[PDB]
This record gives structure tokens, C-alpha cells and sequence, in this order.
DNA sequence: AAACTATGCATGCTCTACTGCTTCTGATCTAGTCGACT
DNA sequence: GACTAGATCAGAAGCAGTAGAGCATGCATAGTTT
């Protein structure tokens, strides 16, 4: 299916355009069922959650008793759920905004997050709506940079800060659009070097070896005809086994 | 780094620091209470683990375990939480002011060398391994023992005794009326001393506006996802840890309290048949698929056999050029893998000769990857990564390969049929000069996320009994205002020359 | 003395010169149940300050805040007194309609009647509002007064009668304001008491005020010919004898 | 032609298991002090 | 001898991250009724 929305890049340039996931990570969708082991049936089997509390007497309490609350250090407090729902974070749904543009070598793989790619079109039979998208990728392109935008699904979706980069090819030109990581998602953790390293210095006749291994091992082939790189182990093109 | 953090705040409490030289410039001792509690929140915040003590000395009355005179310990070595931060706000004010010097008293002759004795003492009875040990010493005066030599010396014994032991002392001087001059006597306490922190000190300390800086993140020490095993061959193997340079950041989970008293309350689940009523156990079940009219049953362990391919590890499989890495395959967060060299020796040498080779070949090498046993194998690529420093030789990113997982056949999705529309280069010319006033600098923790910010406040303002929740301005916003100011008339320039008068977008 | 017989309370208050544990202990020795968050069950929440959580009792309208004072005067009395307007922070839709009938929108009663605290109380709740006019306040202040018969007071005696002084030399222009000592004085007097005084001589005056100077007299004398309505030109004695006497002198003894 | 209903999907939330790493705690070996004995 | 100390090493609790299962809910689009 396709995804409807408008890239603004201020309050009055809009862009009709379409969003597809382009990369998703495919998992089964039947999911084992628990039955009985004599009469194989789903109904002679029962799953009860219950609540007590931290005490020998094992007091009971019913499921309308019980307050959620956050931990705070030494204590907890307590948070009510419709407490937490008046004073959580509130957004506009369905918000596709370019916050800047960027050079393509600020922003680094490295750093990609989330668990989807996203290819972004303009919006089906619309001609305006194709040429301003592709004036937008040719001057990205020619300009060699990406947009740094602000994603979100829908209202309940939390806002996510992307970059959207473009990808031209002879069929077709559209975005490429992928999660980038919050300040609070960086680790920061420290790695003794290896370049200065004199415990673990390779000697000539090892980088040689190592050398020799890597250029047996090679999994690309140099076409002469056209002088290309091709691939004699696309991992890319393979299905899953674990389906199989 | 092991071990938690053990930080000990030393608030003089003389006169001189309760008096306010100009008017609208808080006294130094609340502008001391106002740094602990940053600090205190700062820590509940990030990582809770830690030990904050707060002693007072100085005042009439005394309160420690030695039973000094004029020293008080307003808060043993313990986690910090809301009643800590209560108590401390009970002094923010001027009638807590008052209150303080009521129940406390000031105007009192102390030794400091007394005060580094019971800081030790507090330090010595935490039962817990302490990593770091830290003393902050929050007072004005520069010269305390002027009219008498002994206590100087016993302060100077005490001192070295301490930086001996290992604490690690700072003096956080606050504002003075004539000046702070460290060389006189503080020069001799301080564990580390600057050079530049010599001349004399007509202002508030450097360190006070950073420690005043909220930080709202959780801090994640050092520690390896998986210390796996990579087998270039059946009989060369290595051993390398796993780490997860970016994660995801989620908030805390909730709890279940009751709400009669508000105490935890414990989760229990039970299966049992509904003809029976007796409790079962995982391995008196069977699992079951329906298929149409079809039922296949399987056991629990059969199931897991299914997804078992290899154990687990990483298995070399040849070398790639770079070029054929495309950025858009992307599925997964990737991972840095580093030598680790406490299971196999003579990995480090191999790890970083590959490193150097790769890197002067420019080939990633691929390989299988399976991080856990009954794990299907996916197919991952091992970049490697050049130590990557900035000025004044600080790290920003380390040796050692970047994994990135390669997606399979199935995890692609095929788009729907689209026909190219080239556009005109006066389009494209607008666009560029639109793109190019549009400019800016991007860094990597230049966002913050909002949802964790709002709710971290919320958190905050429940513990705290505040009147309102201080709201988060939020950085993901596209500010449309500056954005229309700057572009001028290019916007309606691309409007004529692209959208057509009859289009109402 | 279990006046409170399974009840439940919340409590929620923060600074106060009762903190939370004393509350919570004599509500626990009285009988009454004390429970740490509002359920279904609970009836009142007490509140002595206005913090987060209490804001967000009140966004959500099913419960009712009180005021700590209500419990205080519970104690006092030794009894289950009924809720009043001062106490409730907030209303639930019940309460809120149940107090409708018997108690005005404001926190004033329809049939117990007002003390001087109580109406101190109730013209405190209400808060000033800017929809009047002078002109017309005035108008409705006089009718009120008249409707009542509230016209023997002291400093209302002038209601009824605007007074024009002559404290410019030339009539109708600001610009001329005189300097006079006794004039000043007695237009201020004159207002004090509730008397009506306007800089521009229009339709409306009905007496005119001369001090000793008596070069404006036949001015005034041509002027008011024209006038629909003849005005008095009375001396300063009359107004000092009328406050002497605390009552309106006649004016035919000054004219 | 327009309004109401239907399916369909996605994403965030919750729980339960699973595995691996880090820190705390309980069981097991010796120096010193007092005492017993020949 | 006995004991208490001291140290010292092996097992258990907590945490972090992942997968698999079931649902809230709202936003889109196809079909039926007036």
C-alpha cells in the first residue's frame, strides 16, 4: 500500500507524495497456537494473569486496583494512565517537514536507526507534483546532499528525524528515506587504538599472507568486456532459508 | 570503568556565605543548594546506581559517627531520590534560610581537616565497589585557618592522606566580595591544579554553569552485546565482542503499585485444563498450526529445531569491493564488532591486519551471522573502520569493523510502476538556490527526542510536587517562520514556474 | 466515635502547616479508610495546594477536591459536616448539579441567609469585571438607591444633584483651569459626598457653584436663559452647612 | 452522486520467555590471641 | 583447641537486548445503501 503525505519544505511550498517500505524485514505471520497434549485442542487450555501482593498472606487484588507508576530513583511514583495520556507528548499527525539540507558526508551509515527504509514518490497522476519532485532530486543530486525531515506515521506515531537522500536511475527517480538516531541514542564508549598499538604489531610477512588471502578470497569478478564489477556471490537475491 | 560513583558535597557554612554583595544575585549558599539538586536530579536521570552524601560544616550543631564538633552529615552515602531533593529544597528559599540556620546554626570555628576525616570515614563505610571517589568542596572563603598554623598542617596531612588513599578533592569557590585566590591556601589541597586557575577570582567558578546543566539521558557503561567466535576457516578461529555503538532509547517500564497503599505488586501467570483444573508445565504442551482444514502439531522443542542452521557465531565468506554495498539496503541498526583477546591470544594481530589490509584494499568482508543458538543465519558485512580523532586528541570513532546486515530476497519489497518526468534546468536552478539558502550544519546529537524529554519532565514534576511540568522545547520542529523569512520571493518563483495557476495543491 | 464509617479518603497535600502524615493518621484513627491514589470508591480528595496532581484530579472531571479545612473543621465539630462552595476546589457533575439548586453559581445560598463574613466570602469568590460604565454604573447605583429607599445616607446626599463649579474662566476649555484654594477644595468635598461633577457645562447640570467671585454671575444669568432646565447659583456656605448638619440644606437660603 | 459500513493495515504497547554480561553474596582456607595439656 | 578474624573463589540476582504473541486505534480505501 502507499502512504500519503506532503513534503513541505516551508508553511507554503507542499508536495503531494507517496511513501512505500521499501526494505522490511519479513517475519511469519502464523503463529504457533498452545493446546492440550492429549485432546489437541485450543479450549482445554486456559492462560489467567494475576495480581498479589509482596506478602506471605498472598493478598489478592483485583485488575481495577492497580495504579501504574515509574521508578525514580529510591521510590517509585505513581502515574495514572489517564494522567500519563493528558500529559504526554502531543504532535500533529502525518507530518512530512524538511527541517535543512545537508552535505551527503555529514551524514554517515553508521548512524542509521530504525528497522525500515522508506521509498518516497510523487503522488500517482499528478504531472506538478513529479516535475517539483524531481527538480528537488536533480538539485540534491547536483548539489550532492540530503534533507535532514521530520517523519511521523500518525498522531499516535512518535516523531522520528530522518534523512532523505536521492536515488536516480533510468527507470525511475525518487527519495530514499531512512531513521537517524536521537542525541539520547548515541553510545559513547572508548577503544584503545590499534594503529599505535606495539603488543599487537603484524610483521611484514603477515600482512603479506593477509594480503594474499583477501585477494584469493575476492567474491567480485572484473568483467574486461564491459569493465564491471560482478558479483559471484549476491547474498542479496537469496531468500530466507529459515521459510524453506 | 567498574564500579559505581561516589560523590560527597561539602557546603561551608559561615557567615560571610550568607550575605549577598548586590541585590537580585542569589546568596552562594543557595546558589550551592540549587548545584546539588541539578546534580541530584542529573544522576536520578542518567544513572541512579550512584551514591550522593551531603555534609554540612560549620554549624552549632554536629551529627556524625565520630561525634565531631561543628560538622554535620545532612545525608549519608545512599541512592538519590525525591525525599533527598525535598529536603534540600527545604533550604532553597529565605524562610528556608531561616530554617536552616534555626535548626542548624552558623558562625562556628571548624577544622578542615576534621571535614576530611569524616568524608573518609563516610567513604570507607560504603559496602559497595566504588569506582571513582569524589569530594566537592562548596565554599568562599580562600584563606579559613589565617589566624592559626596547626590547623593548616593537619588539613595539609589529611589532604595528601586523601589523595594518597585515591579520593579526589575539587573546590567548587563561589563569589567573593574582595576575590578568591586559590595559591594561598587551596593550592596545597586540590588533587589536579590548573595553571590558568592561579590568578585571583572575581567571579563565580566555571564548573558551577556546567554543573547547573540538566542532562536527561541514561548513561550506558562499557559492556560487550556478545563475545562471539569468527571463523575464517574450521580450524583459524578468534574471538570478538559485539557492541551496539547506537540503541534505541526507551523510556522506563511501567510498574503495577496498588492503589490502597501504592506498594508493588507481584505478576503471576498459570495455565491449567478447564476439565483437570491442575497446573500444567511447558513440557506437558503442544504447539499447533491450522492450515485450512489441516492441523500439524508439533513439540515446543521441535519448534525451536526449526530455526537451527549453525551455531552461533560469525563464518567468513570472502571479500567485496565497497562500491557494491548500496546505502539504501539497510534493514537493521548496525554493529561494531572489536578483538577481544581474553579467550583466544594472537587475535588482536590478525584483527588488526585485516583492518589495515581491508582498509588499503577497501573491501568489506562478509560473512554469516548467527547471534544466538536456534537463530537463523542472516548474511552480515564487516567494514572496517580507521581511528578517527579531532582536535586536542579526543575519539570520535573507534578501530574496528562495522557490521551491517545485508537484506535477503524477502525483506525487499517491489514499488509500483512509474513513469520518469525529467525536470527543466530553470526548476532545478530554483530548487538549488531554494536548497542552498536552506543550508545547515548537521551533527549527530543535534535533536533530541521529545517523547523522552516530556515525559522525564513529567516524572519530574510528579516526584517533585511542582507546580507545573517545565515544558521541553522540542528541536524537531521545521521552525517555518525563519524558514519563510530567509527564502523571500523563491518560493512563489518555483510555484509559477512548476505548479500551474489552476492547481490548488 | 466512628462518625467516619468506611470511607474513602485521599489526601494530596503538599506545603501546609498539616503535613500529609498527621492527616493521614487522624483519618485512619477516625474511622476512615486513607488510600494513597482516588479510585471509583472514593468520594473526596482533600487538596491544600494546587500542584500537578491535583490540576490533573481536576482536568478530569469524577472527583471532588477539598480544601484540608473542610477535614480540620470535621475534627473540630467532632461531626460529618455538609460540603459549602468555600471548601470545593472542584465539582464533579453531580456535585456541581446538586449544588446548583440549592447554592447560587457563586458561593452564596438561596435559603440559610448571609453573615458579614459570609458575604465578605461570596464578594471575594466573585472577581471584577470591566462590562459597566461610569455614566451608566451611576445611573444604576442612584436607581438602586431610589428603589430601596437608601437616600437618607450621609455620603449619599448629592446623589441626585450635580454640582458645576466655576473653576475656569472661560466656560467649556480645559486649558483654562484656575488655581483657586477654597474652589478646589469644596468641588473635591462635593464629589467626596457622592455629588456629580462635570468640566464641561452641558444639559445635564442642574446647580452651579460660584465662590466669591461674582464677575461670572451674569454670565451664568445669560446662559442659563438658553437652557431647557434653569440651574441654581448657590454660595459655598451651603454645602459646608449641609455637611455640618450631616442633611440637605435648603438652597432658597443661599440662592 | 453522496453517506454509511467493511476490510485492511500499520505502529506502539505489554508480557513472557530466552540468552549473555556484570556485580553481590555465601562457603572455605590461615594469623593471632587466649586457653588447655604433657 | 577454639574462635574470630581475614581473604578468596563459585553460585545467584539484576540488567540489557532480542524474538514471538496479542491488541489499541486511526487512517486509508473498496463496497453497499439512500
Amino acid at each position: 500500500i502507499h502512504w500519503p503525505c506532503r513534503l513541505t519544505i516551508g508553511s507554503n511550498l507542499s508536495i503531494r507524495i507517496a511513501a512505500y517500505k521499501s526494505i522490511l524485514q519479513e517475519r511469519v505471520k502464523k503463529t504457533w497456537t498452545v493446546v492440550d497434549a492429549k485432546t489437541l485442542k485450543k479450549e482445554d487450555i486456559q492462560k489467567e494473569t494475576v495480581y498479589c501482593l509482596n506478602d506471605d498472606d498472598e493478598t489478592e487484588v483485583l485488575k481495577e486496583d492497580i495504579i501504574q507508576g515509574f521508578r525514580y530513583g529510591s521510590d517509585i511514583v505513581p502515574f495514572s494512565k489517564v494522567d500519563e495520556e493528558q500529559m504526554k507528548y502531543k504532535s500533529e499527525g502525518k507530518c512530512f517537514s524538511v527541517l535543512g539540507f545537508c552535505k551527503s558526508s555529514q551524514v554517515q551509515r553508521r548512524f542509521f536507526m530504525g528497522n525500515q527504509v522508506l521509498k518516497v514518490f510523487a503522488a500517482r497522476d499528478d504531472e506538478a507534483a513529479a516535475v517539483a519532485l524531481s527538480s528537488l532530486i536533480h538539485a540534491l543530486d547536483d548539489l550532492d546532499m540530503v534533507a535532514i525531515v521530520r517523519y511521523a506515521y500518525d498522531k499516535r506515531a512518535n516523531p522520528q528525524v530522518g534523512v532523505a537522500f536521492p536515488h536516480i536511475k533510468h527507470n525511475y527517480e525518487c527519495l530514499v528515506y531512512v531513521q537517524l538516531p536521537f542525541m539520547e541514542d548515541l553510545r559513547q564508549y572508548m577503544f584503545s587504538s590499534l594503529k599505535n598499538s606495539k603488543k599487537y604489531a603484524p610483521t611484514e610477512a603477515q600482512l603479506n599472507a593477509v594480503d594474499a588471502l583477501i585477494d584469493s578470497m575476492s567474491l567480485a569478478k572484473k568483467d574486461e568486456k564491459t569493465d564491471t564489477l560482478e558479483d559471484l556471490f549476491p547474498t542479496t537475491k537469496i531468500p530466507n532459508p529459515r521459510f524453506q | 570503568y567498574s564500579g559505581r560513583d561516589s560523590l560527597i558535597f561539602l557546603v561551608d557554612a559561615s557567615k560571610a556565605m550568607f550575605e549577598s554583595q548586590s541585590e537580585d544575585e542569589l546568596t552562594p549558599f543557595d546558589m550551592s543548594i540549587q548545584c546539588i539538586q541539578s546534580v541530584y536530579i542529573s544522576k536520578i536521570i542518567s544513572s541512579d546506581r550512584d551514591l550522593l552524601a551531603v555534609v554540612f560544616y560549620g554549624t552549632e550543631k554536629d551529627k556524625n559517627s565520630v561525634n565531631f564538633k561543628n560538622i554535620y552529615v545532612l545525608q549519608e552515602l545512599d541512592n538519590p531520590g525525591a525525599k533527598r531533593i525535598l529536603e534540600l529544597d527545604q533550604f532553597k528559599g529565605q524562610q528556608g534560610q531561616k530554617r536552616f540556620q534555626d535548626m542548624m546554626g552558623h558562625g562556628s570555628d571548624y577544622s578542615l581537616s576534621e571535614v576530611l576525616w569524616v568524608c573518609a570515614n563516610l567513604f570507607s563505610d560504603v559496602q559497595f565497589k566504588m569506582s571513582h571517589k569524589r569530594i566537592m568542596l562548596f565554599t568562599n572563603e580562600d584563606n579559613p585557618h589565617g589566624n592559626d598554623s596547626a590547623k593548616a598542617s593537619r588539613a595539609r596531612t589529611k589532604a595528601g592522606d586523601l589523595r594518597d588513599t585515591g579520593i579526589f578533592l575539587d573546590l567548587m569557590h563561589l563569589k567573593k566580595p574582595g576575590g578568591f585566590d586559590i595559591s594561598l591556601f587551596y593550592r596545597d589541597i586540590i588533587s589536579i591544579a590548573e595553571d590558568e586557575d592561579l590568578r585571583v577570582h572575581f567571579e563565580e567558578s566555571s564548573k558551577l554553569e556546567d554543573l547547573l546543566r540538566k542532562v536527561r539521558a541514561k548513561e550506558t557503561r562499557k559492556r560487550a552485546l556478545s563475545r562471539l567466535k569468527l571463523k575464517l576457516n574450521k580450524d583459524i578461529v578468534i574471538s570478538v565482542g559485539i557492541y551496539n555503538l547506537v540503541q534505541k532509547a526507551l523510556k522506563p517500564p511501567p510498574i503495577k503499585l496498588y492503589r490502597e497503599t501504592n506498594e508493588p505488586v507481584k505478576t503471576k501467570t498459570r495455565t491449567f485444563n478447564t476439565s483437570t483444573g491442575g497446573l500444567l508445565l511447558p513440557s506437558d504442551t503442544k504447539r499447533s498450526q491450522i492450515y485450512g482444514s489441516r492441523q500439524i502439531i508439533l513439540e515446543k522443542e521441535e519448534t525451536e529445531e526449526l530455526k537451527r542452521f549453525d551455531d552461533p557465531g560469525l563464518m567468513l565468506m570472502g571479500f567485496k569491493p565497497l562500491v557494491l554495498l548500496k546505502k539504501h539496503h539497510y534493514l537493521r541498526p548496525s554493529l561494531f564488532v572489536y578483538p577481544e583477546e581474553s579467550l583466544v591470544i594472537g587475535s588482536s594481530t590478525l584483527f588488526s591486519a585485516l583492518l589495515i589490509k581491508c582498509l588499503e584494499k577497501e573491501v568489506a568482508a562478509l560473512c554469516r551471522y548467527t547471534p544466538r543458538r536456534n537463530i537463523p543465519p542472516y548474511f552480515v558485512a564487516l567494514v572496517p573502520q580507521e581511528e578517527e580523532l579531532d582536535d586536542q586528541k579526543i575519539q570520535v570513532t573507534p578501530p574496528g569493523f562495522q557490521l551491517v546486515f545485508l537484506p535477503f530476497a524477502d525483506d525487499k519489497r517491489k514499488m509500483p510502476f512509474t513513469e520518469k518526468i525529467m525536470a527543466t534546468p530553470e526548476q532545478v536552478g530554483k530548487m538549488k538556490a531554494i536548497v542552498e539558502k536552506l543550508r545547515f550544519t548537521y551533527r549527530s546529537d543535534s535533536f533530541e527526542n521529545p517523547v523522552l524529554q516530556q515525559h522525564f519532565r513529567n516524572l519530574e514534576a510528579l516526584a517533585l510536587d511542582l507546580m507545573e511540568p517545565e515544558q521541553a522545547v522540542d528541536l524537531t520542529l521545521p521552525k517555518v517562520e525563519a524558514m519563510n523569512k530567509r527564502l523571500g520571493s523563491l518560493v512563489d518563483e518555483f510555484k509559477e514556474l512548476v505548479y500551474p495557476p489552476d492547481y490548488n495543491p | 466515635s466512628n462518625i467516619f464509617e468506611d470511607v474513602e479518603f485521599c489526601v494530596m497535600s503538599g506545603t501546609d502547616s498539616q503535613p500529609k502524615p498527621d492527616l493521614e493518621n487522624r483519618i485512619a484513627e477516625f474511622g476512615g479508610y486513607i488510600v494513597q491514589n482516588p479510585g471509583p470508591d472514593t468520594y473526596c480528595v482533600i487538596a491544600g495546594s494546587e500542584n500537578i496532581r491535583v490540576k490533573n484530579i481536576i482536568l478530569s472531571n469524577k472527583h471532588d477536591v477539598v480544601k484540608p479545612a473542610w477535614l480540620l473543621e470535621c475534627f473540630k465539630t467532632k461531626s460529618f459536616v455538609p460540603w459549602q462552595p468555600r471548601f470545593m476546589i472542584h465539582m464533579c457533575p453531580s456535585t456541581k448539579e446538586h449544588f446548583a439548586r440549592e447554592y447560587d453559581c457563586y458561593g452564596d445560598s438561596y435559603f440559610i441567609d448571609t453573615d458579614l463574613n459570609q458575604l465578605k466570602e461570596v464578594f471575594s469568590g466573585i472577581k471584577n469585571s470591566n462590562e459597566q460604565t461610569p455614566e451608566e454604573m451611576a445611573s444604576l447605583i442612584a436607581d438602586l438607591e431610589y428603589r430601596y429607599s437608601w437616600d437618607c445616607s450621609p455620603l449619599s446626599m448629592f446623589r441626585r444633584h450635580t454640582v458645576y463649579l466655576d473653576s475656569y474662566a472661560v466656560i467649556n476649555d480645559l486649558s483654562t483651569k484656575n488655581e483657586g484654594t477654597r474652589l478646589a477644595i469644596k468641588a473635591l468635598e462635593l464629589r467626596f459626598h457622592g455629588a456629580k461633577v462635570v468640566s464641561c457645562l452641558a444639559e445635564g447640570v442642574s446647580h452651579v457653584i460660584i465662590g466669591e467671585d461674582h464677575s461670572r454671575v451674569a454670565d451664568f444669568k445669560a446662559f442659563r436663559r438658553t437652557f431647557k432646565r434653569k440651574f441654581k447659583i448657590l454660595k459655598e456656605s451651603w454645602v459646608t452647612d449641609s455637611i455640618d448638619k450631616c442633611e440637605l440644606q435648603e438652597e432658597n437660603q443661599y440662592l
